[PDB]
């Protein structure tokens, strides 16, 4: 799990 | 286990002066020996895959040659043939063709900070001289599209955002930005909350969430899929009982934040001396994780507030992010600052969230 300040795709 | 790092290669150093920002002590630019020691240790210790996320600060201030060296190290020292993921969060103001090509060729996922259309963005995101930045960020997006860089938009939610969700959503729609992440604007840690013009108050956040969900859902109905990180995570929680977003699972995880001197911290919100785990040059990732400091940091977040225990939304919300519960230093965690916002939002949106979850199976 990454925090919302890091770009990520689900 | 896989390993995920959050690296600040230019430390807290930045070329802008955004009104709400509390991330810009600078340790300067990460030295080559620290970069080398970090990359080798991750590749030797990780299993399955690893991820390197570059943040700050403005991480492009480290320079392109820093990132080129990074790729070379990954090429040479990945003895286990792990899958590697790289990502970069940027204000975009320094992005040019050389950056765009590098980011594209090396398959970085990029997060570009854009707060909405010109007026809404520039109100807070100003340069060192106090001048506007929106046109430079648009130029970055333009270069990303030209060179096919994969990117998401990172939008900070202030009180002004809450009042103008229509303008913000429509702007991103007009620009065809389909992957959005909305970050609550936090007041500085342990200060009195809600004291700034930009401060996002719980009643502002309720308004923001309800209106955003309405625009998102109308699109869903019309076959236009827009990815919104928070709503995706709720969907994940509904369908799988877990979310890939930290802050949505009820307890903290060690994010392995690496400052430019190699010092390591459990979370980007807590790069402070009392949570400094040690240095990546001198400790294994396992050793950092098993420190008393890390164990304590995580375990503190396991306390469930009494209101949450009997809350009908508890399995959906889980109490939210620990940073939004931490009102006073060394006081126990409080109820989430935004607890009322989640309740009011869930009452408004849950029926349609289920609707969506069913249709994506
Ligand atoms: C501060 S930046 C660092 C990377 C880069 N400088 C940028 O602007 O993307 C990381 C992300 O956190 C956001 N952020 C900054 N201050 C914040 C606050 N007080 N609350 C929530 N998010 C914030 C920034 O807008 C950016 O989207
Ligand atoms: S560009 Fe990013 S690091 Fe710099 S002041 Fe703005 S939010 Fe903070
Ligand atoms: S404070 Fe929030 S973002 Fe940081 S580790 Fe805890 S839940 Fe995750
Ligand atoms: S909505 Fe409020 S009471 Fe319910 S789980 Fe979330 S933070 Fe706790």
């Amino acid at each position: 799990a990454v925090p919302s300040c890091i770009p990520s795709r689900a | 286990p896989p390993l995920s790092l959050l690296i600040k290669p230019a430390s807290s150093g930045c070329n802008l002066k955004c009104t709400y920002c509390f991330y810009h002590k600078s340790y300067g630019i990460m030295r080559d020996e620290v970069l080398e020691s970090m990359v080798k240790r991750v590749l030797n210790e990780a299993n399955g895959h690893c991820s390197f996320a570059f943040q700050g600060g403005e991480p492009t201030l480290a320079g392109l040659e820093f990132f080129e060296k990074l790729m070379e190290l990954q090429r040479k020292h990945n003895y286990k043939n792990l899958k590697i993921y790289n990502s970069l969060q940027t204000n975009g103001t320094l992005i040019d063709e050389s950056w765009a090509k590098f980011l594209s060729e090396n398959k970085f996922l990029v997060g570009l900070s854009m707060d909405g259309p010109k007026e809404i963005h520039n109100l807070n995101r100003k340069d060192c001289c106090g001048l506007d930045t929106f046109s430079k960020v648009e130029r970055a997006a333009e270069l990303f599209k030209k060179y096919k860089v994969e990117f998401n938009i990172l939008c900070v939610v202030t009180s002004n955002t809450a009042r103008h969700v229509n303008k913000v959503y429509k702007y991103f729609k007009e620009k065809d930005f389909k992957f959005l992440q909305f970050i609550n604007c936090l007041d500085p840690l342990y200060e009195e909350k809600g004291k700034y013009n930009y401060s996002l108050k719980p009643k502002d956040y309720t308004k923001f969430l309800k209106n955003l969900f309405d625009f998102w859902y109308e699109d869903f109905l019309n076959g236009n899929r827009v990815s919104i990180r928070y709503f995706d995570g709720l969907l994940e929680t509904i369908l799988l009982g877990k979310s890939s977003s930290c802050g949505m699972n009820g307890t903290c995880t060690c994010q392995f934040v690496v400052e430019s001197d190699g010092s390591v911290y459990p979370c980007d919100f807590y790069v402070l001396d009392k949570w400094r785990l040690g240095n990546i040059q001198d400790m294994t990732m396992k050793e950092l994780f098993e420190t008393n400091k890390n164990h304590e940091f995580i375990k503190l977040s396991f306390k469930v507030h009494e209101e949450c225990k009997k809350c009908k939304w508890f399995r959906l919300c889980k109490g939210g992010c620990r940073r939004c519960r931490d009102s006073k230093e060394d006081s126990a965690l409080e109820l989430n600052y935004y607890c009322q916002s989640y309740k009011e939002f869930f009452e408004y949106a849950f029926p349609r969230l289920i609707n969506v979850a069913n249709n994506i199976k």
